[PDB]
């Protein structure tokens, strides 16, 4: 009704200028957004020998009060490849560790998974025993010493190995014939790979896994849940920052 | 493949002034459009377009009275650390820097009132011995004679004259680039006024801007204060 | 002479306010005149009279007044004129200077005032926009400043982007007597935003 | 969306990521 | 009046033959000047415990008798990128530390800042604890080991992330609308933004700090305060120099 | 259907103390909604401030942190066909981001509160 | 449907004034809503509520106010818009005019009241620019009106030409509630002389 | 000001340094 | 088959693997 202002009729609101571009919406770009290093889980590393099992890489269905968990929960589907950074922070006295070999394996989606000890290497009587999936081959293998490292980590880039088109983020319906509850919002394969971290040191130390999701597509938006608890009515919350009033 | 590389001894030095950047680490932020008047790009620039106003004893000019003559009424020597340069802007920008090359403009305004007049004499005395003492001895120099009620204010050029292309900002006991010389002003007439009993003095305010062929280079760090 | 400080105004509005806003056409923005004090043959050089735009006088300026005090926002540049009254028989010299961001003020914070300025200060206040006022040679400076400030528009209540500084370099001599000190302001191109609710 | 060195592509497109059919 | 030589006029003066150029103005230039590492601030680390406070990156009211202090000064209104250069010197025995990760995090202009000890490494049964703000993520996170380091150190490039086109060195007004002695040449935001050095190391050593400001733009020249004292009337300073009379 | 009442919306740019009564904030930008003309009404809150940008995270009141309110008055009370049947109606309030809108400087989140 | 009050109005300025005068844009004399009063079943024809333009009210027109508050001499014209909020089971028709120099009000000069119309003025209200406001059918009532005066400009202090009359044809009768009468009024092609001196 | 190596350009414009509008 | 650096001829296709007559 009437439009455009000054005459305060009914229905009638005032004149408003957009305003100019200044940033371009670069930093709202989903892509841009997801295809940076993210703390998302800290892991601990199995030893060189036993049967380990391998753990997956699915930072899918997070809880995290991090910035990553929700930002992935936003949409429905995700497609995207990934990088990796692997650190190794001691827990005990750096000194403990002369050597400290760490081999790490990465799987793609739908690789077997059962190791135990295997490949032997002797040297002077004494002997080294390594998993029979640790060995380089096939998939990648990578091996890092943490002794003099002057960052003790390694990373590199792998891809989108799902067999799905699409990961599905939410599934309503279950991912096996038996429709166990467990299997509900489920769907096999829905994630990256496995890694397996194996080595001498698995007692005094632990990782810090860092994901990167290069070449980002998110479909269908959905709600994105709140981070803080609600203030009071007709107030605002108000947070510690660099600008506030000294 | 993989490329061979030699280390160099160098290694892994900081070096401050490198000509190179770090990496980057939040990139594409768009900055707001800054309009904003006045920008300036080269402190020189600033430096010439300004003057700033001498320190003599204090205070920013020197008098005249109906009782002068001979002695010299201003003097300092041709050297960016003079006292007098103290609180100018040219004086004050040169301490970023070791050397400078070029000429200062001075300008004298007479603030004495309309009813009163007198003339200056104002030389710029190369190095030597002592520094005259008296007008006549500084007449045989290059000067100029300023008689106010032509014009109330006066511009005189201290020249750069010296053997070396540039000179210290940071004197010292003397040396050969080090001073260049005095810039003095005489009273060849004393005040001279309508009523000796309402003005029996003027003041001329002394003010700095660097000649048109001034500059400085060297940025250096400040040393301890003095 | 007029001498204009940085630039010349525009009458360009604010790029970040999406709300109508108004330009106050010379009819309205008026005109206002004022006596900023007396100088005297006690007070030395360094001593200077202090007058941001306009904060404390705003409150005499009429018309101005009345359209600023009931919005948000304004963006205006000044053009003022400061005098001196004095005879031919004075000495002395004044250097005024329209100055951005003026600060020292000890939080008096937006009252026009009277201050000792530091020297190094009076020596180079030159460096700003300024015209000398030799009492030998002339009565009067002209300055026109453009709006200046962080942003591209101010709220005159908490901020005073302009302020006048008169300053004394060569201290008063001659008869007897004072120098009234005058100006005159008159705010250009301003362009108000934001209109305040009802005062009940 | 955030590759910004000349050097991103030291690798081909084919190795460094996956490629869409 | 007569202007130019030798006759002694009044008014006239004698002949100037202006120098030519040489260095052609080139260091007097405002973005050469400042386009270098600078040591302004020396800094101490937080543990990885606790709850921190982040250290804001303002340069502008400094009284500090160096360089850059007072050339900062010397402009209303500045906007210049950010480099930085944090080098970490033991102030104990260097053998104290066998490991000494130091996790540096930078904020944006406007960043939320309360963090708390969360992410919990897990290792051979002892664990390490680090800050909800220093894990890597939405912002820029770096990890620097010092030990065997060969230059205890890191450094990178921030942009100018104030919403002010500008930076107010100088401010006639108050940043908040409660007028109080604490706002009052403030406005909030005319800064670079802020960092978070955190460490096991903390004790054991400090950092140095160094601002490098590529791009930099000054507008309105102010008075350059003289550094110095005055020598007597009608005398010159007299420096330690290079140059001096042996 | 059977039921009526106007709104008179305001937006109140920052000031002393927020508006208690319409009459007041009525000297402020304000549009006249009067339902049963349209069932739902569009209000553009502005953006107005010295800064090209203002914080997302807020918090006691700065020049960056606050740009104001918007406040709904009733012009009239509900009028219905019987108070009896319906005596309240409820308005819907939905937000969008204006055309002009945008973010920057994604940020980690801080410990919950 | 607009009704425009005996012409419609013009920008042009008072040919009885040599001073300069200034003219108010939209942005500045903007617009205002007020609630007039409620309309109940035990009022009976012939009662009006009589709203003369502003005066009681200008207080209460914020920008405008202001700079209205501010000077001697005022020309401009109106744009009202009279509402009512009625449910479909409610009988009753009001006539809201437009009167020129309306006068009765007693003296109770230039404040908004309400009185009873005397017969031959209610029967012939109609006669002045208006528009019925019957129940069964609409909800508003929209008139634009002129400077009207016995000169060129007034002093809106003294004389308000233009008055709104909201008068009652036939009675409420329906539903037990009330029906508030509702106005939103726009000074337009508003034209301001003299300032008045400061409130000192 | 004080770039001079042929590698100041290793990170794109975009990425290095601000964007002026 | 499995070289994907523009750098994989870093050293001559003679010098870097056997030929074929």
């Amino acid at each position: 009704v009437t439009n455009v202002g000054e005459d305060g009729e009914p229905g009638e609101t005032e004149p408003r200028h957009a305003l100019s571009p200044v940033d371009m919406h670069v930093h709202t770009d989903v892509s841009f957004l997801l295809d940076r290093f993210f703390d998302v889980e800290t892991l601990e590393l199995s030893n060189l020998t036993g049967s380990p099992a391998t753990h997956v890489l699915d930072p899918f269905g997070s809880t995290a009060q991090l910035a990553w968990a929700r930002l992935l929960n936003t949409c429905t589907y995700f497609f995207s490849d990934l990088e990796l950074s692997i650190q190794f922070k001691f827990t005990t006295t750096p000194s403990s560790v002369g050597e400290g070999f760490v081999w790490v394996k990465w799987f793609p989606v739908g690789a077997p998974t059962k190791t135990t000890d295997a490949w032997q290497l002797e040297g002077g009587g004494n002997s080294v025993r390594i998993q029979q999936l640790a060995v380089a081959g096939m998939s990648p293998t990578v091996v890092f010493k943490i002794a003099g490292s002057r960052s003790q980590a390694c990373g590199f880039s792998v891809p989108y190995t799902s067999m799905w088109r699409v990961v599905p983020v939410f599934y309503n319906g279950w991912g096996a014939p038996t429709k166990e509850k467990a299997t509900y919002n489920w769907l096999p394969g829905a994630h990256f790979g496995s890694i397996l971290l194996t080595s001498d040191a698995h007692d005094k130390g632990g990782c810090y896994l860092r994901y990167r999701f290069p070449r980002a597509n998110m479909y269908c938006p959905r709600p994105i849940p709140p981070a803080f608890t609600r203030p009071a009515d007709k107030t605002r919350h108000k947070f510690p920052t660099n600008i506030n009033k000294q | 493949a993989p490329i061979r590389v030699v280390s160099v001894p160098e290694s892994d030095s900081f070096m401050s002034s490198v000509p190179d950047n770090s990496t980057p680490l939040y990139p594409k932020v768009v900055v707001p459009p800054r309009q904003v008047p006045g920008r300036f790009t080269n402190f020189i620039d600033v430096a010439k377009q300004t003057y700033s106003f001498c320190s003599i004893s204090g205070k920013p000019y020197f008098e005249v009275t109906n009782t002068s003559g001979d002695e010299p009424l201003f003097q300092m020597d041709v050297s960016l650390s003079a006292a007098e340069l103290h609180g100018t802007y040219v004086a004050s920008l040169s301490s970023f820097f070791a050397q400078y090359r070029g000429s200062l403009n001075f300008n004298f305004i007479f603030t004495g009132a309309a009813a009163t007049k007198a003339k200056f004499l104002v030389a710029f005395v190369p190095p030597h011995s002592a520094a005259p003492k008296t007008r006549d001895e500084a007449m045989a120099c290059i000067h100029a004679v300023w008689d106010v009620g032509l014009n109330s204010a006066f511009s005189f050029n201290v020249p750069y004259s010296s053997p070396a292309d540039f000179m210290a900002v940071y004197s010292a006991e003397a040396t050969v680039v080090n001073v260049s010389g005095w810039l003095q002003v005489y009273a060849l007439t004393a005040l001279t006024s309508t009523d000796i009993a309402v003005n029996s003095k003027g003041r001329v305010l002394v003010a700095v801007s660097a000649g048109p062929d001034f500059s400085l280079r060297h940025p250096v760090d400040l040393p301890d204060k003095q | 002479g007029t001498t204009y400080c940085y630039s010349k105004p525009d009458g360009r509005p604010p790029s970040t306010v999406s709300d109508p806003v108004t330009r106050l056409g010379p009819t309205l923005s008026r005109h206002y005149t004022f006596k900023v004090g007396e100088w005297p043959h006690s007070q030395s050089h360094g001593h200077a009279w202090i007058c941001p735009l306009p904060s404390d006088k705003l409150k005499k300026m009429g018309s101005f007044h009345e359209v600023v005090k009931a919005h948000h926002l304004v963006k205006n540049g000044w053009d003022v004129v400061v005098q001196v009254n004095a005879s031919f028989a004075h000495s002395g010299a004044l250097c005024v200077a329209a100055v951005p961001e003026y600060e020292h003020t000890h939080e008096k914070a937006l009252k026009w005032s009277e201050l000792e300025e530091p020297a190094y200060t009076y020596q180079q206040l030159s460096v700003f926009p300024h015209q000398l006022l030799n009492l030998r040679t002339n009565s009067s400076v002209h300055l026109v400043m453009p709006y200046i400030g962080p942003g591209p528009t101010t709220n005159l209540t908490l901020h005073n982007p302009w302020t006048i500084v008169i300053l004394i370099l060569s201290e008063l001599t001659g008869p007897g007597q004072t120098v009234p000190v005058t100006m005159s302001v008159a705010p250009i191109d301003a362009m108000v935003n934001g209109p305040l609710p009802n005062p009940e | 969306g955030n590759s910004g060195s000349i050097v991103q592509n030291f690798y081909m497109q084919q190795y460094q990521n996956s490629i869409d059919a």
